[PDB]
RNA sequence: CACCCCCGUGCCCAUAGCACUGUGGAACCACCCCACCCCAUGCCGAACUGGGUCGUGAAACACAGCAGCGCCAAUGAUACUCGGACCGCAGGGUCCCGGAAAAGUCGGUCAGCGCGGGGGUU
RNA sequence: UCCCAAAAUGUAACGGAGGCGCCCAAAGGUCACCUCAAGACGGUUGGAAAUCGUCUGUAGAGCGCAAAGGUAGAAGGUGGCUUGACUGCGAGACUGACACGUCGAGCAGGGAGGAAACUCGGGCUUAGUGAACCGGUGGUACCGUGUGGAAGGGCCAUCG
């Protein structure tokens, strides 16, 4: 769960309007721009969750 | 060079004709040597755990595949 | 010690002891989600015999 | 190739699903569309289109389908799952089940 | 003697005399009757010698190859790792084991290439003829 | 468009000579196999895009990039890589290809005296030893780019090679002579 | 299972397997039959798949013969060993008592036991 | 991770060999299909090895990496759809002096694939890691020193 200079990253999260953090792994090697997935925020659940920031 | 003994564990935890109960961790395998038969899942370790309580059922075809059962006592 | 009041020592009703699970708090995260509520109750008592005397007088 | 069909047999666990598996022999232009047991080695069920397709080829899917639910119906048989052999469950396949579906 | 290619250590234990046999691959024979590594170049003694008795020949049979690497203390001391690769190679030899095995020569043509060869062993020895087959 | 004169004009030959006891057991032809090696020696991804078309001129088929089989071993070698083309021929499109090979394209070629009679498989299918492609009908010098060529393989349903040189010889089969 | 037999599907997961091979043919099964649309082949309906008979049992599948090859494999005697005692400077070896293989030889096989449906005994 | 390790677990050594401090928008979830290394005859860029063809083929291959176990009914190899690499939880067990660690049926909010049974709370498993403390950051609104607010603190994430 290191951290520096390297590749890849640890990118933070969030919703639309629901108030969430994945905190998930991601990697800027193959492709990443879009970090988009679908997640459960506070209430609601069921939405997408951009995770580009 | 040399370094580390590893403690590891494994071992089949509950023997057979030995009374269990559901939630019993009955083999600690590291790939499939047991396969889960009726009444018995495998954890994604491979580790066979208990789905119900009842007694344990070996099953012996010649290994290279054998079971781990469960069947009721009552 | 007189530390340790708010930091979980906590005594129960039948004079045991609360320590539940460390396994990661504030840094070095991003494993799972139920080890993150991996966050217990819990404790054991061969080490809570010599706790409460840390706490002990103030309950 | 011919583990295509051991495959679906395999999948089918019955003794967890405590259902009973419905066999379908797709052949070609007969089908035997057997009801099978769970734990002892007997067949239940079992109507087929070797007898009266009276001009139907593979059309007698409905047919066999009716036919069998119809069986089942004299029988108490309601839960079951669709086994196969290498059967794509497409066309025809798909009749069976539709019709012995409906025909609960 | 010495192998070609391998993996790089060993331990050392005794059990009885399992694979070699009474006879073989020629008429006579001599075998080890006691317990024993037999160092690679103890065995070229044994050839050498025999091939010095036998001007000609190609009747002499040596079952005996040797893999067995043993590491000895470098200069001195304990301080260290196990270490010292090439000391030499051994083949244990247990009682009953084929040794050597000698054909086409007579009687007393093998009594004497078997004595010259015998005292350069460690071990006690003997020769025989062949009764027995075993395996085949 | 033939597939005719496979029944009529083949298989009672082979009866009438061979004379087994039924037509199923008549040596029959299963498919035809093109196989376009390139890579290698001579690669470009270019020059696949240009092989492409040609193979898929002549039998009105798709072909198929072929990659490496995972084979390093001294020379150039790799993990995958497009190696070269593939495309199979059945039915109504294999016999279009073959004739148009047997009436056409081999009676008109440079220093062709015959295919080579000899054993080629032992079970009894056969292979081609195409060289230069501006031996073909839909390949003329009025359009071209460079010369490469092609390799055929012929499967049946014959026992021996015996039988199916005679198979061959049906359509013509030029040996040597 | 009154019986022959074919088709599906089980228990048994090689003493139930392959090869040489003989029988089967309009009852089932198989290929072959054509294929714009269903559906589909990183290309080809070969394989999926969809419309059917003739033709054929060739191949595949089914059954019977067959012990060349595989697999199974005693009895005897070992190797080793729990326990009981000992010899040798040592490498190592013995004795009493039980337990006891591995390989090999004798010999044993080409299975066995179900469910259901279809078709026969002019 | 294997050997030592004395057919249970366990076990030291400056004993004998090799690896980790990662990676993977899919190398995951599911759903469908494909079967490998190799040898032999035979094919134009070959003339040990390329591509194709048929014959043999319990696997002699494959699984990002190190080995052992495992794997032909797949965990191997292509594609369709997707964000279960979920939230609130844990019956009951493996394991550890402790602290950690590990596996897990099942209840619910809910999702994704499939016609369906059903599967999914990351990845064939086994390494890819670090207590507290002090602090950065988003969310929640409990504390807040006469009272109403704010500063500061607390709890749920989470970065070093």
């Amino acid at each position: 769960a290191k951290d520096g200079p390297r590749i890849i990253v640890k990118m933070e999260s969030s919703a639309g309007t629901g108030f969430y953090y994945t905190t998930t792994k991601n990697r800027r090697n193959t492709q990443a721009k879009l970090e988009l997935k679908k997640y459960d925020p506070v209430a609601k659940k069921h939405v997408v969750f951009r995770e580009k920031k | 060079n040399g370094r580390d003994s590893n403690p590891k564990y494994l071992g089949v935890k509950k023997f057979g004709g030995e009374v269990v109960k559901a939630g019993n961790i009955l083999v600690r395998q590291r790939g499939t040597k047991f396969k889960a038969g009726q009444g018995v899942g495998m954890g994604r370790d491979h580790t066979l755990f208990a789905l119900s309580d009842g007694k344990v059922v070996f099953i012996n075809k010649g290994k290279g595949a054998r079971f781990i059962s469960i069947e009721a006592a009552q | 010690t007189h530390k340790m009041a708010k930091r979980r020592i906590k005594i129960t009703g039948t004079g045991k002891v609360m320590a539940f699970k460390s396994g990661k708090r504030h840094q070095n995260t991003g494993k799972s989600g139920d080890e993150i509520r991996g966050k217990g109750k819990g404790f054991v008592l061969a080490k809570a015999e010599w706790a409460r005397m840390k706490l002990m007088l103030p309950r | 190739r011919r583990k295509l069909r051991t495959r679906r047999k395999v999948r089918t666990t019955t003794a967890a699903s405590g259902r009973l598996r419905l066999s379908v022999y797709r052949s070609s232009k007969h089908i035997y569309a057997q009801i099978i047991d769970d734990s002892r080695g007997q067949t239940l069920a079992a109507a087929s289109s070797a007898a009266l397709k009276s001009g139907n080829k593979t059309d007698t899917a409905a047919a066999v389908g009716k036919a069998l639910a119809a069986a089942a119906a004299e029988k108490g048989i309601k839960q079951v799952v669709f086994d196969r052999g290498s059967y794509k469950y497409h066309g025809r396949v798909k009749a069976l089940a539709d019709a012995a579906r409906e025909g609960g | 003697k010495r192998t070609k290619f391998r993996k790089q250590f060993r331990g050392r234990m005794t059990g009885d005399a399992k694979g070699g046999d009474y006879v073989a691959f020629g008429d006579y024979g001599l075998i080890a009757m006691e317990p024993a590594w037999i160092k690679s170049n103890q065995i070229e003694a044994c050839r050498i010698v025999m091939s010095r008795h036998f001007r000609r020949g190609g009747k002499i049979y040596i079952r005996i190859f040797p893999d067995k690497p043993v590491t000895k203390k470098p200069a001195e001391t304990r301080m260290g790792k196990g270490k010292g690769a090439v000391e030499y190679w051994v083949s244990v030899v247990k009682p009953g084991r084929v040794m050597f095995e000698v054909a086409g020569v007579t009687e007393e043509q093998a009594k004497e290439a078997f004595r010259l060869a015998g005292h350069k062993l460690p071990i006690q020895t003997k020769m025989v003829k062949r009764e027995v087959y075993d395996e085949a | 468009q033939l597939k005719t004169k496979y029944n009529d004009q083949v298989r009672p030959a082979l009866m009438q000579q061979f004379g087994y006891s039924s037509v199923m057991a008549v040596p029959r032809i299963e498919k035809i196999v093109v196989n376009e090696g390139l890579g290698s020696s001579k690669e470009d991804s270019k020059a696949i895009d240009k092989a492409a078309k040609e193979l898929a001129l002549i039998t009105l088929q798709k072909p198929i990039i072929t990659k490496a089989k995972k084979s390093i071993s001294n020379f150039k070698l790799r993990q995958g890589m497009p190696v070269g083309i593939k495309v199979t021929l059945r039915g109504e499109r294999m016999y279009v290809f073959l004739e148009k090979l047997i009436n056409i394209g081999l009676p008109r070629i440079r220093d062709f005296r015959g295919i080579n009679p000899n054993a080629f498989d032992g079970r009894g299918n056969y292979n081609l030893g195409i060289k230069e492609q501006l031996i073909f009908p839909e390949i003329t010098y009025d359009m071209v780019d460079k010369t490469r060529g092609m390799d055929i393989t012929i499967v049946t349903t014959a026992k021996t090679d015996e039988e199916a040189r005679a198979l061959l010889q049906s359509m013509g089969l030029p040996f040597r002579k």
